[PDB]
């Protein structure tokens, strides 16, 4: 329950100790726990109790925190959740969980979107700064124009400029000449005068300005950020390992690695200084140092792989994650800000549909694609966004999901067009339903509609519809019966008349592994002509005697 | 077994008149074979020994 | 006791039919259908006239 | 050699990958334009196997052509369709998750590994809170709970060796850091000198769980799983249907909902969503998993559009519908059928009649199985034209069966053995099942279009054992005692009674002939009074023939019966009237003396003998078969006139409204009972007109009277309603009404008399239709506890036994020595001086004539072997039961006493809770149990005897089993009668008689408890309250004292032996003359003393009584509930205390609920305390002072404490008497050797009270067949071990943990049982019966006992 106390305390900017019983958490009883948990109630809400002030109000202004960023502002989930009623429904717990968000709508979630962009569009400024990332960015295109005659491959599914989409094909090609020019200088003038020493910082900054227009598809963007995460951990794995080796090999805990590494990282220079310290642990290194050079030389072999120094990795790859800390707080906080609108749409569809619950939680995942593609840059509102996309994620959550059966979706909801139309039939013909009326109400023949209704309701045993006759099953698993119908027809059509017994096997595949037209068959019939074909049909009129199939009919049945 | 769920038992016992030696030849009570996997589908492990 | 009432016949299959498993039918006799006794029938114990 | 048995554990999240193949990943089962059942979903052929037989998806491997492969094109196996039955799937749970039967399973199981609030452990699994888990840089410590909004800075100096975290993950993580090389060994030193109690009542559940985990191979991680195994599709059979619909049912759809929730929980973690949506989906996933496991139990159920819940996995097991009861211990069966029963009077006793087309159906495997074996059809296909035709060639093929083939027959519900038997076919017409008349009684066949069932045995072995073990001719007798129930039946015995009744004038008042054709000579009758000298014979036990000869006074029908009688027993046995009252005892005497074949022929041939003559009796019911007493007129001038002033006395001020109800109902009862005396003169003798030449005042030939004296179907309660007055009834509340039916069925019933008696009829027929459940459900649960007593062994070395007695309620002889002793065995060299100073050694099999030699010495106690006095492991030793009662022999090694005994109680309880209650439209009783009367000229012989003469006028018997032989003028005994102790004799020894002549008498409800000697009265082996309690009246002031023994006593004197006495002028015994010993007269409880100490009396005068409403094989009666805790064995839930300290009693240490009494010994210096319930009635306040346990309150003695404070043979001697004597009042004399089974199986467990180095612990109650591990090694290697004993656990506790645990899973409360089977990882040994039923083996009784002996030489090789 809890929300009453913490909300009215934050509205008041102050909360008196005893008001824990005036605005009680309708949950729990922990009276002696208060005397320390009061701590994080006060560093972001400080107040105490006495008879009466006269002029003394100001205390908050020198003694309190300043952003409510993620702390007791959200970890308070546990302290509002903690009393779910032991036997009573998910349709209760969500009411405690939304004890977080009240109604941040109409500008607060727009400020979440503003804070998405000072995330993403500021991570861009460090893609433009980590010298491998701006290299792999252009390697994306230099992998594909390099083969003298191409048009698609990695040229397509890329370039992708949300320059508020205001480009043409040649201004799109200029993205590989404009930014390429800003890159090819900065790429080595980071070594002229020094990494960010005078104009190297301005060169980085102007490359980081042009790259503000390089705002991209969420996965072309996140490919470049994942590249910077992985290239950071090329160093962070080596630190994580070499700090562990300071304990495990050297007996030199946490702080003493940081005391020596972090001002000359690059090489066994600081490790040889760790010998030079003396002390019994350092003294042991005189007959095991070889085993540490056999690892620290592969922190060195990362600068040797790139022309970096750890001097850059110390700050650039943190500036990245200062952008991510906004971008992916906001792409979480934006979902949180809309968790109620997901109920009011989803609960419409939960009306016995399959269960009173589950569609809300699928809407909470449709909300992810919505939060990722939130084009507030058209002008429109997240209410309308939810009314389209999140509503149809809620629809599909039990349309073909969770069924026995699933089809291309036009052929799912068309079955429901017919049930929607039936609302006339049951009162206009108006006694029972009749498909014969539905034919005028659809202007179409019943069987080309039964195309769907013959199979899409729960599917008869149609093995691979009818094509299972010619598929992968034509192997001896079927054709042994063909080599039985062929035997029985070979019997009868070799006891019949000495002339006529050829003809009456030709055209469609009856008797030979190539069931020929005239040339190889006429040369085994002799005397005359296309009696060679007419006698395939002559049988209808003096083989009239229906006994003439007495040894032929079993091959529907074996 | 030979008059119920044991398919092996009942299909031999029926024909054991043709053996002349009208005898049992059971194989496995399938309603117990079923239960040995229903118990495993709840999450309880169950198996056998020899004597 | 067993007369048909409605003709819901069904063909059977057996199909294996290799050059040393063609034991009888598919060469030498009863070379017509193997329909299962699946048509609707009078139950074993019922007796009396068809009325509609 | 054979596969032994079965063992258990739980599905480890790793080990599932030794049985399964991937995520069952999607909900669907098909794909639009292709049937190909869903690639990766609930029909995933890659996880479960092929679809049609051998058939993989997508092509190339179909028909029997391809097998043992995996298709490339879609990656699918090529095996067989039925592989979908056991090629299991799995679902990876995106949380550690519960399993409902460890949480919703009260007592439950998760708490017993954490010792932390079970109320809210569920929230930690719903992922609502945090807990501390591990460390060595600790500041908090383990199991400390938290919320989550703090953690931070200390990790820079402590954050190398400590951790704490959320919910189910944190619980499952903590369950890594215990150490069983040190925990379980240290959990046991409290047992030296210090252990407590309520903490033991809880924590011994954990200590047993952990020791059981160590001794069985379990692991606590299995409480909180991370993988759901998936039910193989062929157990939920996924297929399409012809109606374009699919097998989508329940055990498929529950997995769709789980798959969907888990696939959201995955995607939410895969994207790192808001943790709200993850927390909700964890809670929804556990909800869906635990509802898939046991739907409903999680305080909610998963459902579908036709409102219903879906069937869970646990609905294959937990309640009624589960595999154990619906598909294993009973199941649907081939080679079988049912139809309506019909009487078949030309079937010989070994036979049954079966319609030709039913014989055809039941014998198809002999026909479609022998035509191809004689050439009698061209093929089995062509033979359709010939077999369904019933053509000639079918019938050689069927005589080759019928001529020696035992058909089995069945009359479910089979509460007792004789409901199933074996026979022999006879072909007939029709559509029925034709049933031999003598077994129609043994089945209880009820011809209202109810049915019986048929089963064909087809193995040579089943047919061999059916003839040897199940055949009607080979199981003739009652398993409870040994009268025949395969017996001359319903109207057969009126024929036999008619052939053996005789008349005045009689068409032959004295006359004789042979020749049935002389019924066509002009003058004959079966009532004509033949006389003939017939030489007659009697077989000795050695095989010789004691020849005899006598004049007779007899009939033509009594003479014709000398054709039928097995003439090695004498004609004189037929010289009576062979109603159901008598005829069974002729067959019984044949079974005792001649042999089996002679006794079968004598039972069988009596059947047609009945049918030749039953019709010719002309016995009827009709308007002048309903005579009425005229002198009812005079009786109405008494009873209605007595009421007429008494209803004024109320209004004039001399009665209230209440006593007036009794004081008029008693007069309506006295009106009915007055008319009932006149009724019998008119019904039986009133031919008055005044002889000579008139007045044939003979014994009547009224049919309604003959329907009762034949025992055909009539009673005094029928006759009252049909010849004088219907009387009185109950209301729906059970109590009587002031509104009588003074009329009878010939006088009529008005609207009101119908309507009022219809309320009593509705109540009685509704209890008839319901109170059977209170006996049948109990019978089902009883067999689980009762099964294992197969006669396996021979003497068991148990040189001890129960001191059984005749049923002597102090003041009656309700059962003589014979009936209770019937083929049991001695446990002492018993000897009693008196008339022949007989001695009967230990280990002697007490067939009846051992009792005859003991009853002459009036033997009243015998130490005997008992089914409780039986050490034998699972099975039992022959000396403990001695003689079987249904086949009739020294009990066969292989006979299953356990199930026989349960059936011998469950049937008669369920039977008579119907067969008495369907009568509630009227009520009455009548008795004659008070006198003995001689019938011809002879001389008197007192026998079995002591007797004395009395100053107050009497001659009286003074011995417990006494008899009164009647002799002729020369030395032939002609009659004998049992005679109670205290019975007044009207005759002396060697005196003379003529007949019509009373010779002994006693009280209608009592043999009066009477003296040998004259002196002061005294008490002995008695203490007030603690053995007896008081009653009092006025008239002069008056006294009586109820005696108390085994439902009634305080702890301080439990096993006292109350005994009245006669003494000298101040002190001690007036020694019993001629047997010169103490004059002391021992009693049980429930008797009532009626004279006291300081009184002075004579030889042959009285001291005690019983209020014995006699019951019998009549009047009738019925009831059950007061039996329950004699087999569920608790204490009363209200301890209404009877005090344990004499006389000095007060209150003085009161407390916050119950009272606190304060008490002290009368000559002591030492106070004590007692906790009387909060509010309970006290019958005392300040002066009302007594010995240790008189009526201060009224709490009856707890049955479990009768074991704890008197021991196993003492508690057995009352449970095997109270429940036994309910059935004796029903006339159902069950021998004690049956209720001793239920007492052996409460005693199934064996208390242990310390640790050791073998089978030994504290707080334990081990299966007795295990704990004998003590004697099995203590006496050979010394070892270390503790105190061990025996217990009285009720059926609801003793069953839950048998060693035959495969049987116990069927008991019900199946979660409580299967969780203990999981905890103990339990491993069976196949030693009851039900375990081999479940595994489809030869059951360890009779013909499969004869196979278990081979296993007992695999388990013992060397």
């Amino acid at each position: 329950q809890l929300k009453l106390l913490v909300t009215r305390g934050k509205e008041q900017g102050y909360l008196t100790y005893a008001e824990v019983n005036d605005h009680l958490p309708e949950d729990i009883v922990d009276s002696d726990q208060i005397e320390d948990i009061i701590q994080m109630i006060n560093d972001m809400g400080i107040q105490v109790m006495e008879e009466a002030p006269d002029a003394d109000d100001l205390m908050l202004a020198e003694n309190t925190a300043d952003e409510d960023a993620a702390e007791a502002a959200a970890q308070v989930l546990s302290s509002v959740e903690s009393e779910i009623g032991r036997t009573t429904d998910p349709v209760r717990m969500y009411m405690r969980e939304m004890g977080t968000v009240e109604l941040l709508t109409r500008e607060g979630e727009i400020d979440i979107a503003k804070r998405i962009e000072d995330g993403i569009n500021q991570v861009q400024c460090s893609v433009a700064e980590y010298p491998e990332a701006i290299t792999y960015l252009l390697e994306q295109y230099d992998r594909v124009e390099a083969e003298e005659a191409r048009l698609s491959d990695l040229i397509t599914g890329f370039v992708d400029p949300n320059a508020e989409n205001s480009i043409d094909p040649e201004l799109a090609r200029e993205k590989f000449a404009e930014l390429r020019a800003q890159y090819v200088v900065t790429r080595d003038t980071i070594k002229a005068k020094g990494r960010s020493h005078a104009t190297a910082q301005e060169e980085i900054l102007k490359l980081s300005e042009v790259f503000k227009q390089f705002r991209l598809v969420p996965k072309q963007f996140d490919y470049l950020v994942n590249s910077m995460r992985v290239m950071m951990d090329r160093v962070r794995t080596q630190e994580r390992l070499i700090m562990k080796l300071c304990v495990e090999q050297c007996k030199m805990p946490k702080k003493n690695f940081i005391t020596l590494f972090t001002g000359n990282e690059t090489s066994d220079t600081w490790f040889n200084a760790a010998i030079a310290m003396n002390k019994p642990w350092s003294e042991k290194l005189h007959d095991v140092s070889e085993e540490v050079h056999r690892a620290l030389q592969k922190l060195q072999q990362i600068e040797e792989e790139t022309g970096l120094t750890i001097e850059q990795v110390k700050d650039i790859n943190r500036r990245m994650s200062i952008g991510e800390a906004k971008a992916r707080r906001a792409k979480k906080e934006m979902v949180e800000a809309n968790l109620r609108l997901v109920i009011s749409i989803a609960k419409k569809y939960t009306n016995r549909g399959l269960q009173f619950l589950d569609l809300i939680q699928e809407g909470n995942i449709g909300l992810m694609k919505a939060v990722d593609k939130f084009e507030y840059r058209r002008g429109y509102k997240f209410s309308t966004y939810a009314t389209w996309w999140i509503r149809q994620a809620i629809t599909r959550s039990i349309a073909d999901q969770a069924r026995t059966i699933r089809i291309p979706v036009h052929m799912i909801e068309t079955i429901n067009k017919l049930n929607r139309i039936s609302r006339q039939m049951l009162q206009e013909m108006g006694r029972e339903p009749t498909p014969e009326e539905l034919a005028e109400r659809m202007l179409m023949p019943e069987d080309k509609i039964r195309k769907v209704l013959k199979i899409s309701m729960e599917t008869p045993i149609g093995d691979d519809e009818d094509s299972h006759l010619g598929i992968d099953f034509i192997e001896d698993t079927t054709s042994a019966t063909t080599e039985s119908l062929r035997a029985a027809t070979h019997d009868v059509l070799a006891g019949l008349t000495a002339r006529e017994a050829k003809v009456l096997r030709m055209r469609f595949g009856i008797d030979m592994n190539t069931d020929y037209t005239l040339e190889e068959v006429g040369k085994q019939f002799d005397v005359t002509r296309e009696r060679i074909r007419q006698i395939e049909a002559k049988a209808l009129r003096k083989l009239r005697h229906p006994s003439r199939s007495e040894v032929l009919r079993s091959f529907l049945d074996d | 077994t030979v008059k119920s769920d044991d398919v092996n038992g009942r299909t031999k016992m029926y024909k054991n008149i043709v053996d002349g030696n009208h005898q049992m030849e059971p194989g496995m009570p399938e309603s117990f074979n079923v239960l040995l996997k229903e118990i495993r589908s709840l999450g309880i492990n169950i198996e056998l020994e020899d004597e | 006791g067993g007369d048909i009432l409605v003709g819901k016949v069904t063909p059977k299959g057996e199909t294996q039919l290799t050059p040393e498993e063609k034991l009888l039918r598919a060469i030498f006799g009863e070379k017509a259908s193997d329909v299962k006794d699946s048509s609707l029938r009078v139950p074993n114990g019922v007796s009396g006239t068809v009325i509609d | 050699e054979e596969f032994d048995a079965i063992k258990i554990a739980l599905a480890s999240p790793d080990m599932i990958r030794s049985w399964s193949f991937g995520e069952v990943k999607k909900p669907e089962t098909i794909n639009y334009r292709t049937f190909k059942p869903e690639r990766d979903g609930l029909f995933c052929a890659r996880i479960f196997g092929p679809v049609k037989d051998y058939e993989c998806l997508c092509g190339k491997y179909k028909r029997l052509k391809h097998r043992g492969v995996i298709c490339e094109k879609c990656g699918v196996e090529v095996t067989q369709t039925k592989v979908r039955r056991e090629r299991m799937g799995h679902i990876e749970l995106a949380s550690p998750t519960a399993h409902i039967w460890f949480l919703k399973s009260l007592p439950s199981r998760i708490g017993l590994l954490l010792d932390m609030p079970l109320r809210d452990i569920e929230r930690v699994l719903y992922f609502e809170s945090y807990v501390v888990i591990e460390g060595g840089m600790t500041n908090l410590e383990r199991q400390q709970i938290l919320t989550e909004e703090q953690y931070l800075d200390a990790l820079e100096e402590f954050g190398d060796e400590f951790d704490a975290k959320m919910g189910a993950e944190a619980i499952q993580a903590l369950l890594k850091s215990m150490d069983l090389e040190q925990e379980c060994e240290q959990l046991r030193e409290e047992l030296n000198e210090t252990n407590s109690e309520t903490k033991r009542k809880k924590l011994t559940k954990r200590i047993k769980l952990l020791e059981a985990f160590v001794q069985s191979g379990n692991k606590p991680e299995w409480m909180i799983l991370t993988v759901l195994p998936v039910l193989p599709p062929d157990l939920r059979p996924l297929v399409p249907l012809d109606g374009g619909r699919f097998a989508t049912s329940d055990l498929n759809d529950l997995y769709r909902r789980v798959i969907n929730r888990n696939n959201r929980l995955k995607r939410l973690l895969d994207l790192a969503a808001p943790d709200i949506i993850v927390r909700n989906e964890k809670r929804m996933l556990q909800e869906a998993v635990d509802a898939l496991l046991d739907n409903g139990r999680r305080g909610r159920a998963i459902t579908g559009s036709n409102k219903r819940p879906l069937k869970s996995l646990a609905d294959m097991i937990k309640g009624k519908q589960g595999r154990f009861r619906q598909n294993l211990l009973g199941k649907r069966v081939d080679y079988s059928g049912r139809s309506v029963i019909t009487v078949g009077p030309y079937l010989r006793l070994h036979q049954c009649g079966l319609p030709k087309k039913m014989a055809l159906e039941l014998f198809k495997p002999f026909i479609y199985g022998k035509l191809e074996l004689r050439g009698l059809a061209t093929t089995i296909k062509a033979a359709k034209k010939m077999v369904e035709r019933e053509e000639a060639v079918v019938w050689d093929i069927l005589d080759e069966v019928i001529r020696e083939h035992p058909v089995l027959l069945n009359r479910a519900p089979t509460l007792h053995r004789l409901g199933i038997q074996a026979f022999e076919p006879v072909l007939i017409e029709g559509k029925a099942i034709q049933l031999h008349p003598l077994v129609c009684a043994a089945y209880n066949a009820d011809f209202d279009g109810d049915q019986m069932a048929v089963h064909v045995p087809l193995t040579l072995e089943a047919q061999l054992e059916a003839r040897a073990l199940m055949m009607s001719t080979n199981n003739i007798l009652s398993p409870a005692n040994g009268e025949p129930i395969i017996v001359p039946s319903q109207d057969v015995v009126l024929g036999l009674y008619y052939m053996t009744r005789d008349c005045v004038n009689a068409k032959g008042m004295v006359l004789t002939g042979p020749a049935e054709r002389l019924y066509r000579s002009g003058l004959a009758s079966l009532h004509a009074r033949v006389k003939v000298r017939i030489t007659e014979y009697e077989k000795d036990a050695n095989g010789e023939l004691v020849a005899k000869t006598s004049l007779k006074d007899t009939t033509v029908g009594r003479a014709i019966l000398w054709m039928i009688v097995p003439k090695g027993l004498p004609y004189s046995i037929v010289n009576q009237a062979l109603g159901k009252k008598a005829i069974s005892k002729m067959l019984n005497t044949c079974y005792r003396i001649l042999g089996l074949k002679p006794t079968v022929i004598f039972a069988d041939q009596i059947m047609y003998t009945g049918f030749a003559y039953a019709a010719r009796s002309g016995a009827s019911v009709g308007i002048d078969d309903m005579v009425i007493p005229e002198k009812k007129h005079e009786i109405i001038s008494e009873a209605e006139a007595e009421v007429a002033e008494i209803q004024e006395q109320f209004q004039s001020g001399l009665v209230t409204a209440g006593e007036r109800y009794n004081k008029v109902i008693d007069i309506w009862a006295a009106a009915n009972d007055r008319v009932s005396k006149a009724m019998m003169d008119n019904l039986q003798t009133e031919t008055v007109i005044n002889r000579d030449g008139q007045e044939e005042k003979q014994v009547s030939f009224n049919s309604i009277y003959m329907m009762a004296d034949s025992g055909a179907r009539g009673s005094a309660a029928q006759i009252r309603q049909l010849a004088g007055m219907r009387g009185l009834m109950a209301k729906p509340d059970g109590s009587i009404i002031e509104t009588p039916i003074t009329a009878n069925f010939r006088e009529g019933l008005n609207v009101l008399q119908y309507f009022i008696s219809t309320h009593g009829a509705r109540k009685g027929l509704a209890d008839t239709a319901l109170k059977t459940a209170n006996s049948g459900y109990l019978t089902r649960r009883l067999v689980d506890v009762a099964q294992d007593l197969v006669v396996t062994e021979d003497d068991c070395g148990t040189h001890e036994g129960i001191m059984m007695t005749p049923v002597i309620e102090g003041g009656d002889v309700k059962e003589p020595l014979r009936d209770r002793v019937l083929g049991r065995v001695t446990a002492e060299d018993v000897l009693k001086p008196g008339t022949a100073d007989i001695l009967v050694p230990r280990n002697t099999l007490l067939h009846e004539q051992w009792c005859d030699l003991l009853e002459e010495n009036s033997v009243d106690a015998v130490k005997v072997r008992s089914v409780v006095s039986c050490d034998t492991d699972f099975g039992v030793c022959a000396h403990c039961y001695g003689r079987d009662l249904a086949r009739g022999h020294i009990i066969n090694k292989g006979e299953a006493i356990g199930v026989i005994a349960a059936q011998s109680i469950g049937e008669p309880g369920t039977q008579l809770t119907m067969r008495t209650f369907h009568i509630g439209g009227a009520a009455s009783r009548a008795a004659a149990e008070s006198s003995i009367q001689v019938k011809n000229k002879g001389s008197i012989k007192l026998s079995n005897v002591k007797s004395v003469v009395n100053s107050s006028g009497k001659l009286v018997i003074t011995s417990r089993n006494t008899e009164l032989k009647l002799i002729d003028e020369f030395g032939r005994t002609k009659e004998s009668y049992k005679v109670p102790y205290g019975a007044v004799l009207a005759k002396g020894d060697g005196e003379q008689v003529a007949g019509g002549e009373t010779v002994a008498n006693w009280d209608p409800h009592t043999m009066p408890v009477i003296t040998e000697v004259s002196g002061f009265v005294r008490f002995t082996d008695m203490i007030d309250g603690q053995t007896i309690t008081r009653q009092t009246d006025e008239l002069t002031g008056l006294s009586s004292l109820v005696v108390l023994d085994s439902a009634e006593r305080t702890a301080g004197g439990k096993d006292l032996r109350p005994a009245l006495k006669i003494v000298d002028a101040q002190g001690n015994d007036v020694l019993i003359p001629g047997t010169d010993m103490p004059a002391q007269y021992f009693l049980p409880g429930k008797a009532i003393v009626q004279l006291e100490d300081g009184v002075q009396i004579s030889s042959g005068d009285t001291l005690a009584r019983i209020p014995q409403e006699s019951g019998g094989t009549k009047d009738i009666t019925g009831g059950l509930p007061r039996v329950a805790d004699l087999f569920e064995a608790r204490r009363p839930k209200e301890p209404a205390i009877l005090a344990e300290i004499s006389g000095i009693v007060s209150f003085g240490k009161e407390t916050k609920g119950k009272r606190r009494l304060v008490i002290t010994p009368v000559d002591g210096s030492d106070p004590y305390e007692e906790m009387i319930p909060k509010w309970r009635q006290l019958n005392v306040f300040e002066g009302e002072r007594v010995e240790r346990g008189d009526v201060i309150s009224d709490g009856p003695e707890a049955p479990h404490d009768i074991l704890r404070l008197r021991g196993v043979h003492a508690v057995t001697r009352y449970i095997v008497n109270e429940v036994q004597d309910v059935y004796r009042l029903q006339g159902v004399k069950i021998n004690d050797k049956h209720i001793e089974v239920i007492v052996r199986q409460m005693l199934r467990k064996a208390t242990i009270v310390n640790a050791g180095s073998s089978d030994f612990l504290e707080g334990e109650q081990v299966e007795y067949s295990r704990v004998k591990i003590a004697n099995r090694e203590l006496e050979a290697n010394g070892k270390v071990g503790a105190t061990y004993s025996r217990d009285l656990l009720g059926i609801t506790k003793a069953s839950l943990a048998t060693e035959s645990f495969i049987s116990a899973a069927s008991f019900q409360e199946t979660t409580r049982v299967l969780t203990e089977a999981a905890v103990a990882g339990k491993r069976d040994e196949l030693r009851g019966l039900k375990e081999n039923v479940i595994v489809g083996r030869l059951i360890p009784a009779g013909t499969g006992y004869a196979y278990h002996q081979d296993r007992m030489r695999r388990r013992a090789a060397g």
